[PDB]
Parts: structure tokens; sequence; C-alpha cells
């Protein structure tokens, strides 16, 4: 089959700079004169992918003219003149000139930024999910940059460790920022039996760690 | 406006199959070949194969050969892709994609997610973050996915809904939320709309201090 | 062969030799229905369906049977019947209509009458033609009971003006003069011509002229040629060596 290569894997790129994303196969996608089945397609997370150019350089409707393809034979290029915030996703080729049709691996472009402190936020255990015997306690840091980020839950000033799970969001296509949200699973019986519950964060946007922080009532 | 709808996400049970459809609407279906794509969570897309609809006519990728088969419903304006002796490494999400190579548009269906595991399908719990921010928890479920809008999609600026997390139990949880003003805590109404299409569950939970 | 019934039968291919599609947008109105017939095979269309156009043979003249429908509460009415004709190029088709019967104002009555129907392609960009040179075009002009009309043309991209002739039609007063005119950007921005048509020096009608393909490869259009028993249409097609 052929083999398609696609360079680089990630792409960190400042708004308003260019973006190059290369392809290469490992026979020619020549099929006949004037016509090389090279496709380049965009996929934002969640959805499904769009084709942005076919035929190694024509443009799709409904595609900014700052993205143009080009190459021939075993040798592509897609190159964005001017990267804006809503770019950001992944990038994959896609050969139709042989069978099997075959995807390069993507190229995933971020946007880099200025630094930004989360806003931090701490959300008690509900009354009805206590009812049940369990107790989720929910620490959200919102729109931050860049993604590295420590959350530390503390139980009555006592580090917790390995009764937690954290989930991020992909990076947002206005702002260029994350979110995360850690989720503190206790027993009723253990939710309970303390009084102060916290969440510490630190994060390079911060100068110093942040707490938020309840009282059990 | 044309549209590729495909069929609801389901779980099915390893050694088992699955048939998945994909309805065509807004242009004559005969006319354009359908492709089929597999893309397994964080990984890159796979062609499974092609279809003919005037005519059942097939290509496949042989990495498929004996695992999927498409087929077509001209009446119906419908492909179908079955697969069979399903195992793990066949939890993905597929896609129907009309012909690609050419001037024509190039339409993609939204994707079916097919999860295969012997674990019972469970409907979320779903619990109020109360506030600012404010949002719901989504606890327990399987498998994925579920869906969340606020205020019955009035609502979008400043919501995140996390990506889900498989828990030690087997099931999943998932938070979303919304930053809003802290003025209109008093008067707007916030509600998250839940939606678990494989267990038929489907919660507005009202969020309010 | 003539690839009539592959035509009516087989989904768009764009290995297949191009222009591979055509847009049925003149050809079948709201409301309608067109029924193209050949080589055992049939086909119906509407608004805005594509005619694969990529089975057919190029710089030919490919013909069907057709009927012109409508759908009334639940019955299917026969309004038109004759011979559709498709010329293919590369970048551009064209198709036109040579009618032989219509409803007898139950009943169908002859009627002949010849119209262009739909013209279109890889229009090319006003904004993308040569910045100079001169191009010549050769290729066909076709009317009623007539396909073998002889088109020249020839542009000049510096000037961004074109003029050229019909010739071999079988009747005379068709072998007009396609006048001086110039090249503009329609609507779309694609690259556009109209202009008048002349037999012996006399204006006799008008004709106009689309560019078609990345480098202005092809010309497609019509043109009308005002006679004593009425207007004539003349579809056009021509394309570089």
């Amino acid at each position: 089959d052929v083999v398609m290569t696609q360079t680089p894997l990630t792409l960190s790129v400042t708004i308003g700079q260019p973006a190059s994303i290369s392809c290469k196969s490992s026979q020619t996608l020549f099929y006949s004169k004037g016509k090389t089945y090279l496709n380049w397609l965009f996929q934002r997370p969640g959805q499904s992918p769009k084709r942005l150019i076919y035929l190694v350089s024509k443009l799709d409707s409904g595609v900014p003219d700052r993205f143009s393809g080009s190459g021939s034979g075993t040798d592509f290029t897609l190159k964005i003149s001017r990267v804006e915030a809503e770019d950001l996703g992944v990038y994959y080729c896609l050969q139709s000139t042989h069978f099997p049709y075959t995807f390069g691996g993507g190229t995933k472009l971020e946007i880099k930024r200025t630094v930004a402190a989360p806003s931090v936020f701490i959300f008690p255990p509900s009354d009805e999910q206590l009812k049940s015997g369990t107790a989720s306690v929910v620490c959200l840091l919102n729109n931050f940059y860049p993604r590295e980020a420590k959350v530390q839950w503390k139980v009555d000033n006592a580090l917790q460790s390995g009764n937690s799970q954290e989930s991020v969001t992909e990076q947002d296509s206005k702002d260029s920022t994350y979110s995360l949200s850690s989720t503190l699973t206790l027993s009723k019986a253990d939710y309970e039996k303390h009084k102060v519950y916290a969440c510490e964060v630190t994060h390079q946007g911060l100068s110093s760690p942040v707490t938020k922080s309840f009282n059990r009532g | 406006e044309v549209q590729l709808q495909q069929s609801g996400p389901v779980l099915v049970k390893p050694g088992a199959s699955v048939k998945m459809s994909c309805k065509a609407s807004g242009y004559t279906f005969t006319d354009y070949y359908m492709n089929w794509v597999k893309q397994s969570h964080g990984k890159s897309l796979e062609w499974i194969g092609r279809v003919n609809p005037s005519n059942g006519a097939t290509t496949y990728n042989q990495k498929f050969k004996g695992k999927a088969t498409v087929t077509v419903d001209k009446s119906l304006s419908t492909s179908y892709m079955q697969l069979n002796s399903l195992t793990s490494e066949d939890s993905a999400v597929y896609f129907c994609a009309r012909d690609w190579e050419g001037p024509w548009f190039a339409y993609w269906g939204q994707g079916t997610l097919v999860t295969v595991s012997s674990a019972s399908t469970k409907g979320p719990s779903v619990f109020p973050l109360a506030p600012a921010a404010l949002g719901c928890l989504v606890k327990d479920y399987f498998p994925e996915p579920v869906t969340v809008s606020w205020n019955s999609g009035a609502l979008t600026s400043g919501v995140h809904t996390f990506p889900a997390v498989l828990q030690s139990s087997g099931l999943y949880s998932l938070s979303s939320v919304v930053t809003v003003p802290s003025s209109s805590l008093g008067t707007q109404t916030y509600i998250c709309n839940v939606n678990h299409k494989p267990s038929n569950t489907k919660v507005d939970k009202k969020v309010e201090p | 062969g003539a690839g009539l019934a592959d035509a009516l039968t087989a989904p768009l291919d764009h290995k297949d030799k191009g222009l591979q599609s055509l847009t049925l947008d003149q050809s079948v109105r709201k409301n309608e229905k067109l029924k193209l017939a050949a080589q055992g095979a049939e086909k119906t269309y509407g608004n805005g369906d594509s005619l694969n156009t990529g089975k057919l043979k190029n710089d030919k003249v490919s013909r069907f049977d057709f009927i012109r429908q409508i759908e009334v509460d639940g019955q299917l009415i026969t309004l038109e019947s004759g011979e559709f004709q498709v010329y293919k190029q590369s970048h551009s088709a064209l198709t036109a209509f040579q009618t032989e019967q219509i409803q007898d104002s139950g009943k169908m009555v002859a009627k002949r009458q010849f119209r262009i129907g739909d013209i279109a392609g890889e229009h090319t960009s006003f904004d993308k033609l040569p910045e100079g040179g001169r191009a010549t075009y050769r290729g066909t002009a076709f009317g009623s009971d007539d396909a073998g009309g002889k088109l020249t043309y020839t542009i000049d991209f510096a000037a961004k003006q074109g003029n050229g002739k019909i010739e071999h039609l079988k009747s005379p007063e068709l072998n007009v003069d396609l006048a001086a005119a110039d090249i503009k950007p329609d609507g779309k921005r694609h690259a556009v011509i109209s202009g008048s048509v002349l037999y012996n020096q006399a204006e006799k009608g008008s004709y106009s002229l689309g560019i078609f393909g990345g480098k202005a490869q092809e010309v497609a259009g019509s043109a009308e040629v005002k006679t004593v028993n009425g207007i004539r249409h003349i579809g056009l097609a021509a394309k570089q060596l």
C-alpha cells in the first residue's frame, strides 16, 4: 500500500505566523495527465473531517484563501499564509490515486499564545448525590494557558492521593486556552468525617498557588 | 441541502456483529460513490471500502477483508456497513463519506461511535454543580457518548463540556460547566439537558444556588 | 462506444475523461422532469441533477431520446419529446434540445424547435487569465439538424478581446462572423465574452462565450442569429491545440 508520511506530527504556531505541513508518498500519486489525487482534510475534535484541498491545489468552497496546496509526484505541501485562532485542529493528507486509499498520520496544529492564569472554582457534592452514598467534589480550572497545571486536593489539610481524576478540554478556537476539571471521589462516610475541602492550583500564570475551599455545610 | 445522516451510537458484544447505516438526502444517491472510514480514538483515519450505489459493486481495503461488508438500499437512499466477529480493536468512530476525488463537494456523515464490550448499558445520574460558574456532573454511564446542552441550546457562550473519564468502576463520568454573570443568578434559569442515547436516558436538570 | 447507456447508469467518476459532470439547471425546469433514453437504458432527471458526461465521447454530439414530464396528482404527463444533444469538451460541455412533439392543445402534435440548454464546466476566473499571448480555438458550431458547423475563435489576452467565425453550416445565413468583443467578469468573476454576430458586415444577432479550463483551454457558449423565420440558436464549443 501507498504509505503517506506526514510531518510534523505537531505544529505549534503563533497567530499571524505562517505554517507548512508536508506529505510524502511512497510512490507517485500521478494518475494521468493533470490528475493527481491528493487531498488535504481538516478535523476539529469530536467532529467529522472536512475537505480543504482536492487535486493537489484546488480549494474547496467555504475554505479561506489563506490555505494553499502544492506539489507533484511524491511530495506535497499544505501552507497557511497567516494562522488564525480557529485554524487549530488536525490536518490529514489523503491519496486516492491507488487503492487502498490511504491517509497521513495527521498533524495537530496548536496555537501559541501568552500565559493566562486559570480562574478556579470548587463545588461541593450535591445533597442528591450524597443520599446515594458517594460524594464527588469538583475543582474547575477555567480558561488558562499553557496546558500544564498541578491540582492538589487537601481534606482537613491532609494531602490526597489516588482518589481524583482529571479531564482537560481541547484548546479553544477563539481564545486558545484550556480548561480542566479535577474530581475527588469519596464515600459518603468519609466525606462526612472531614470538614475542610480544598483544591490547590499551581500554574505558570499564578505568582503563587491558589486555593479554593469550602467547609462541609 | 445535502445531508449524510448516520445511525446512532451502539454497544455490541465481543464475538457478535453490528450493522450501521448512512442515509443520504438532498441529491441523487446513485450518482456518487460512497466511502466508509474508521477512526480509532486518538488515531488517524483508515479507509475501509467504497461502494457504487447504483449497482452495489464494492472495493475494500484488504485489511478489512472478512471484517467489513458494505451494502446499499437504493430505494432508501442508504448505505450500510456490517462488521463481524467483533473485538475491542473494532471500537472506533465510523464515518460515511461521499466520493472525495473530484470537484463535487465531499460530504461527510457525523460518525457512529461503536463500543465493543461485554458490560451492560447504564444511563447517567445527573447532579448539579451549584454556583460565576455552575454546571452538571454526569456520572456513572456506559458506553460513551452523552450529549449536554444548556437551556435547550440557547446558552452556548462560556460552556465547557469536558471529555469523559473512565472511572475504576468501568463507568464513565464527566462535568459540563458554564460561566455566567453573577447578577443573573436570581433571574435567569440554568438547565442542563443530558441525553444518553444507548440507554434512552434524557434528563433536564435545573441548577440553582 | 458512445457510452450512452453508461452515462445513464453509472456514478460520476473523476478518473473518467473530463468534463466528467454537467449540472442540469436550464435543461430541466423546477416542477418538471426530464427522462433521457438511449441504448436500452433510461434515467429521469430533476432540476440541479448531474449529467454524467464523463462516460461520453469528447468533441462529438451525443444524442438521447427525451421526454419532458410533469407529475400531476400522482400521474405522469408528457409535455414534449424529441432529441437531447450533448457536446462534450474537456473543461466544458453543453446541451441542446431538438423538439419534435408537444402537447396538442391529451394528444401530441408535431412541432420542431431547437434551443440550447446548459453551458457549463470549469469556468476560468477573469482574475486568473493569461496576462498576454494570443490563443486560437477550433471546434464545433451546431444547430437544428446540423452538427457540421466549424467554429474558429481567437482571444488576445493582452487586449482582453476576442473574435471569430462560424463556417460550414448547411444554412448559409448561419455562417456568421463573431465580432470583436471584450472579456469581462460576470457575477462570479467568471471570464465571459458577449458581442454581436455579423453577416456581410450587417449586424445579425449576438453570441456569448465562457472561457473554461485553468489555462483558458476552451470556449463554450451559443449564438442567436436573426432570420426572417425567427431567431436560430447555435451551440458553440472550441478548444486550443
